[PDB]
């Protein structure tokens, strides 16, 4: 919760529209640190439900409880890691 | 990055999917130095 | 019968009948993709 | 407030202040003198409304008899050639050669053609061979397709032979049941391609007879999810295979059977009714249990209604479900024990239910069984039911080989509005000895030949009639094959709210203004009986702003060739026309010299109508270069006109001398007038002239005389007509153009009335203000409106700024009161072909409501008091003599602080009329009298699942 909360909410939509550009969206950088969609007709801002439809995020204790327990069983723990290398840089999330 | 990939396979996440991605018929990044006229050459049958 | 919310694809790990529900519980028991079934169960009851 | 007597004199003074100026400056009586004093360069010929329609109908019938012979010559050869096919399964050695459209191979070799350009063909074509179109979803090079490319290669010789006999032949196409379409002449195919010949309206009508469908949609709980999205897309796709001759209704059942829409019975399945059904199908939800007995009883009862208009043909039920265990044997035994109704069943979605009962219903009732597991299966499975319906049609024999004609639709290869002849092709292999007879109950395909609407328009000339006279042809369904108001645009339905494969079916009552007397005329035309009728109509102007009343005469006869009926609308004062008779040299060469642009200084800026005099002179649609082409054509050519008619050329040349004699002898004497900014004459021949050559730059009228709105309004009216300038700065018209005034000339030769031309002037707006005042008063308002409530004069220097505007948009309180006190009437109409701005939920096509205002009463003095609430305004309206103007004087709107909603007279986007109550009293129509169903020799032993 402390290191990151609400970061996975910026996916790249099309320019002047509300349609997600790619079929399997991933977050952009929170503030210019992680991933930027370089597609020409797309730009990214806030207003995304989440990676797994909102199930997988750290923006609430109940959600943080569920995401961590998912990663302690070693099932779908790299997906949460890889969604952070997009939301933020490569330096912080790999340690966590 | 290579060490993290092996740690990914140690826990068994999608190690069979990574292996399929390393078969010979794969594209090579332009930064590498390869002879012209051949693009899908990198990748080896030793991935199995 | 509550896994019909997607309207764009057919879920295969469901609880539609006893033989299929018996395979899904076995799949969760082995721990493989147990979270993917859990997401469908959560989305079947409203969502996050 | 001035008394009625004194204000009557004031408006009386302006009457001859305007009429006398327009009577003298334009020279209305002087052009009449020119026409009457000669009476030797032209003759007055009768214009018989009965013989014209008789001649035109026979020419139209002969045109469709050219094509019927071509269709027979093509279908007859296709059956013979296909019957001698061996069906080999190896084409690698004996490769087939053909030209494939939309291109830049196991056993196929391609052809690279030459593609020379040609007239009456907006593309590049080649007569050396035929093109073959194969849909994307169909793989060329398979055994079925390659075997089809052999026996269809013999069609090219017949294709060439047909064109040799009739050079004026458009696309002739063979639509195969395998999918490929072969057409002549070869031309490259026109995003991705989604064309399938088997889903085209011209293919569908020849593949079967009309049908009374009733779609049952299973909306029980088990269909929720993906298999409901597939069902909704499947039902919408099957509605696309229906035309105006088929009657459909959609119903759903889940423990209770009910209609999904507002219709409650079978409806005509036109473009509007199908939109209602499609919208309702896309709004159904899945819930409850399944009850086939209640769902099939409801379906069978609706097919026995017979209060309503139906097709009286194939009665079929399409069941859209997934699976189940109910067979409903009792319902089928009770409702169709003699198998009068077919049942087609569909198993939609990815499920593992029981398909046994679903398959049993299919062939216990002479149907067929289909599976639609994914979106890719929707396109093909929803059109295969026409194979079953055509079984009794092939067993009929040669009595089913009748040529039919489609509705008006836009050609797929960008050719315009066309209609298509149709003829099915039968599989008669072994028919000589009748030994296989198993695959011979399916049609090989459908023949087709296209006829352009421009071809039909050439057989009905209109330049001998008044610009107010026209032809129009009708359909048994009531739609117009021919009409001035039919446009090459799709007809819209509803409101386009988003965040051309349908036919252009425009009804006769929607093409023009609907009347209680047109309905009985339309019904008399539909059942095919000749007649005539003279009666008073009210006619909408060319620009949808004005409505005027005039005598009209409708003369109609049936075309025995087809089911069409042709009528000619001819007003009074047009039963005679001027036919130029002059063959002398010098009297015609001088008239031609008046068309020279360098002579415009004294002869005025001269236009000429872009008419098809003959082929070697091509129109330009700008008149800047057409005049140069025209006048350098006549002199550089023999005057005898060896290859083309002199009637259309002698007429325009004759009127050149007449207009010149008016410009020179009268208009030149008065070089300038204070109240005149321009002087124009427009003639039936097709030339308009403006005396000040610099004033010809402000001419915005169509160079074609018959398409001039002010010309047509002047003929109907017996007095001067004032044309309001357009608003919203649509070009220069505010102050630098003037106010258009026109009056038709009337001549008498042997006691016969004729109206050959109109004359008029463009009154300067600035000069009119000075006379009107003799200003910006804050107490009293003085405005002048025309027939239609458009502002022309004012008394504020602020209303005058917004010139040519509907008076309801600048004074709604006063305008609305004038309607109620019966000064202005108004007819409202619907325009089904119009560009439409999308709204929130380029431009699309939708329906716009058109309203026009006109003088209701014949009285001239109007007075009263307007009670807007806690105030009072007194008015007095007087109408000027010998014109369509009205003068009204009111107090300033600032005295009473009320400003109600503004009265709008413009193109208002609408979605009406409501179709729920339209189907309760539908318009009269007559359906086809040939029905091919219920043949006892039909096999129907392959239920739907012989291979699974
Ligand atoms: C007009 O009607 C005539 C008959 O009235 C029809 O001619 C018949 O055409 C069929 C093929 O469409 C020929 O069928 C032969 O026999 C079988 C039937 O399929 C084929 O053998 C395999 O059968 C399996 C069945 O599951 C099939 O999947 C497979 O593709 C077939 N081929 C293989 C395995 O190579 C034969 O190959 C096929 N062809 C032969 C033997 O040459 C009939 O023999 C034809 N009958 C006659 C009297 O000619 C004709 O097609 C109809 N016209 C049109 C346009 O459809
Ligand atoms: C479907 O493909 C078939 C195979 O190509 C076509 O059949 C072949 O057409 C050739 C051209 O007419 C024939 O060549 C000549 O045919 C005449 C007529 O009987 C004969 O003199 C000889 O057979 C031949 N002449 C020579 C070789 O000098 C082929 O005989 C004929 N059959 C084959 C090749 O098996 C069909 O024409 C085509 N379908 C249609 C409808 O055209
Ligand atoms: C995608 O990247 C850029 C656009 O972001 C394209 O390169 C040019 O970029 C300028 C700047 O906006 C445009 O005006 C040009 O139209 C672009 N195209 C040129 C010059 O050919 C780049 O080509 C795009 N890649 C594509 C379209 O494949
Ligand atoms: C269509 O056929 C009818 C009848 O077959 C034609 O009617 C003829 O009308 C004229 C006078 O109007 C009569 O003198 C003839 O005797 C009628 N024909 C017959 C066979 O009796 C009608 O003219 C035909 N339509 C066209 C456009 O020619
Ligand atoms: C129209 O169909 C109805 C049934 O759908 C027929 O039944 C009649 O309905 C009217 C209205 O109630 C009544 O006359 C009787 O109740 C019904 N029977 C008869 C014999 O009339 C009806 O006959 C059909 N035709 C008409 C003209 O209504
Ligand atoms: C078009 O013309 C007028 C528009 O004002 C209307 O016809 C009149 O309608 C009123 C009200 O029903 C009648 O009292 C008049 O007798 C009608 N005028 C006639 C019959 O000349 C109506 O909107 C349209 N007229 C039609 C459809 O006939
Ligand atoms: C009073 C009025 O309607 N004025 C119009 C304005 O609405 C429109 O935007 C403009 C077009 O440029 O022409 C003028
Ligand atoms: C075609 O129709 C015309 C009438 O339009 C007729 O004169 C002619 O005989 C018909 N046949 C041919 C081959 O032109
Ligand atoms: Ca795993
Ligand atoms: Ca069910």
């Amino acid at each position: 919760l402390e290191l990151f909360i609400g970061k996975m909410h910026k996916t790249c939509f099309f320019a002047d529209s509300d349609i997600v550009a790619e079929e399997d969206p991933a977050p952009c950088a929170f503030s210019g640190n992680g991933r930027q969609c370089t597609a020409n007709g797309t730009e990214c801002r806030s207003g995304w439900v989440g990676p797994n439809g909102g199930i997988t995020n750290f923006d609430n204790f109940a959600f943080a409880m569920l995401t961590v327990f998912q990663c302690i069983t070693m099932e779908g723990w790299t997906d949460v890691l890889y969604w952070m290398n997009d939301a933020m840089g490569f330096e912080l999330p790999w340690v966590y | 990055q290579a060490v993290l990939l092996l740690f990914r396979c140690a826990t068994g996440e999608a190690w069979q999917e990574i292996m399929l991605a390393c078969l010979p018929g794969k594209l090579c990044d332009p930064e590498s130095d390869y002879n012209p006229g051949e693009e899908y050459t990198c990748g080896s049958n030793f991935a199995i | 019968g509550k896994f019909n919310f997607d309207e764009t694809q057919t879920k295969r790990s469901t609880f539609d009948n006893f033989p299929q529900a018996l395979l899904t519980v076995f799949q969760i028991l082995t721990g493989e993709d147990w979270n993917a079934v859990m997401y469908d169960g959560i989305m079947a009851y409203g969502g996050p | 407030f001035p008394s009625a007597v004194t204000i009557k004199s004031w408006v009386d003074k302006m009457q001859e202040d305007l009429v006398t100026l327009a009577k003298t400056a334009s020279g209305v009586n002087q052009l009449v003198d020119i026409y009457e004093k000669y009476q030797d360069l032209y003759t007055v010929e009768p214009n018989n409304a009965r013989q014209l329609v008789e001649i035109a109908a026979r020419d139209i019938e002969k045109l469709l008899s050219n094509r019927s012979k071509a269709l027979v010559r093509l279908a007859l050869e296709a059956e013979k050639v296909q019957a001698a096919h061996q069906w080999r399964e190896d084409f690698a050695s004996n490769e087939v050669v053909y030209y494939n459209a939309k291109d830049d191979e196991p056993g196929s070799q391609r052809i690279k053609p030459v593609f020379i350009e040609d007239a009456n063909f907006g593309r590049q074509i080649s007569y050396q061979h035929a093109a073959v179109h194969i849909p994307t979803d169909i793989y060329e090079g398979s055994t079925i397709v390659l075997n089809e490319l052999n026996w269809t290669s013999a069609l090219d010789e017949v294709f060439k032979k047909n064109r040799e006999e009739d050079p004026s032949l458009l696309w002739q196409v063979f639509g195969s049941a395998t999918g490929l379409a072969r057409y002549y002449p070869a031309s490259p195919w026109v995003k991705i391609d989604l064309y399938d010949v088997r889903r085209r309206p011209w293919y569908i009508q020849g593949a079967a007879s009309p049908k009374d469908m009733l779609i049952l949609v299973d909306v029980s709980g088990s269909v929720s999810g993906l298999t409901l999205k597939l069902i909704r897309t499947s039902v919408s796709e099957m509605l696309e295979t229906l035309s105006d001759d088929d009657f459909v209704n959609v119903a759903s059942f889940n423990s209770n059977a009910q209609d999904v829409s507002c219709f409650q019975h079978l409806v005509q399945a036109n473009v509007r009714n199908k939109k209602v059904l499609k919208d309702a199908v896309n709004n159904i939800t899945a819930k409850g249990i399944t009850d086939y007995k209640k769902g099939f009883s409801f379906a069978f009862e609706q097919l026995l209604n017979y209060n309503v208009s139906r097709a009286n043909c194939n009665k079929i039920i399409m069941l859209f479900t997934d699976g189940g265990e109910e067979r409903a044997q009792e319902i089928f035994n009770k409702y169709n024990k003699d198998k009068k109704v077919r049942v087609f069943t569909f198993s939609v979605g990815q499920h593992n239910y029981d398909r046994g009962p679903i398959q049993w219903m299919a062939c216990e009732n002479k149907g067929y069984y289909y599976e639609i597991p994914s979106i890719g299966a929707i396109r093909i499975n929803t059109q295969e039911y026409l194979d079953v319906l055509g079984r009794p049609m092939v067993l009929a024999g040669d009595k089913a080989k009748q040529v039919q004609w489609t509705n008006v639709y836009l050609d797929a290869l960008e050719l315009g509005l066309v209609i298509t002849g149709t003829l099915p092709v039968f599989n008669i292999t072994g028919q000589f000895e009748n030994k296989t007879n198993l695959k011979n109950q399916l049609i090989l395909g459908v023949m087709g030949v296209d006829v352009s609407l421009e071809d039909i328009k050439r057989l009905t000339p209109r330049f001998t009639l008044c610009p107010n006279g026209y032809y129009f042809a009708i359909d048994p369904n009531g739609y117009v094959l021919l009409h001035p108001n039919l446009q090459p645009k799709p007809i819209g339905v509803g409101i386009p709210t988003i965040n051309s494969q349908e036919p252009v079916t425009l009804d006769f009552l929607d093409a023009e203004l609907e009347n209680d007397i047109k309905v009985e005329i339309r019904n008399k035309m539909i059942d095919g009986e000749s007649g005539e009728k003279t009666f008073r109509t009210l006619v909408k102007s060319q620009d949808e702003r004005y409505i005027d009343k005039g005598n009209r005469t409708y003369t109609w006869t049936p075309v025995n060739g087809t089911d069409y009926s042709l009528a000619l609308v001819l007003p009074t004062y047009s039963f005679y026309y001027i036919k130029a008779k002059l063959e002398e040299t010098i009297t015609q060469a001088r008239y031609s010299e008046t068309l020279k642009p360098d002579n415009f200084e004294e002869s005025g800026y001269t236009f000429i109508a872009p008419r098809d005099y003959c082929n070697d002179l091509k129109i330009s649609d700008n008149n800047t270069e057409f005049l140069l082409n025209f006048n350098e054509f006549i002199d550089r050519k023999t005057p005898n006109n060896p290859s083309c008619n002199a009637d259309l050329i002698n007429r325009v040349l004759l009127d050149a001398g007449f207009t010149n004699e008016l410009v020179q002898n009268y208009w030149s004497k008065q070089k300038n007038i204070k109240g005149v900014k321009a002087r124009f004459v427009v003639t039936d021949g097709g030339i308009t002239r403006v005396y000040p050559k610099e004033a010809g730059e402000n001419w915005q009228e169509n160079p074609e005389t018959y398409e001039d709105s002010f010309y047509k309004r002047s003929l109907d009216n017996d007095n001067y007509v004032f044309t309001a300038p357009y608003f919203n700065k649509s070009g220069p018209g505010a102050y630098e153009s003037g106010i258009m005034v026109s009056k038709a000339v009337e001549i008498y030769i042997q006691g016969k009335l004729l109206k050959p031309a109109v004359v008029g002037i463009k009154i300067d707006v600035n000069s009119w203000i000075e006379n009107f005042t003799k200003r910006n008063s804050d107490v009293m308002d003085c405005v002048i409106l025309d027939d239609g409530g458009f502002l022309l004069m004012a008394n504020h220097d602020d209303y005058t700024n917004q010139i040519g505007r509907f008076f309801g948009e600048i004074d709604p309180s006063l305008m609305r009161h004038l309607v109620n006190i019966s000064v202005y009437a108004f007819n409202k109409s619907y325009d089904y072909q119009s560009v439409c701005e999308p709204g929130a939920a380029s431009k699309q096509s939708c329906i716009t409501e058109q309203t026009q205002y006109f003088f209701d009463n014949d009285s001239k003095s109007f007075s009263g008091v307007l009670d807007c609430g806690n105030c009072s305004r007194i008015f007095h309206g007087e109408k000027l003599m010998n014109t369509n103007l009205i003068f009204i004087m009111v107090e300033s709107k600032g005295t009473c602080p009320c400003d109600t909603r503004l009265l709008i007279q413009a193109e208002q986007t609408s979605d009406g009329p409501n179709p729920c109550d339209m189907v309760k009293q539908p318009r009269y129509r007559k359906g086809p009298d040939v029905c091919f169903d219920n043949n006892v020799l039909e096999d129907y032993t392959d239920c739907g699942g012989v291979s699974g």
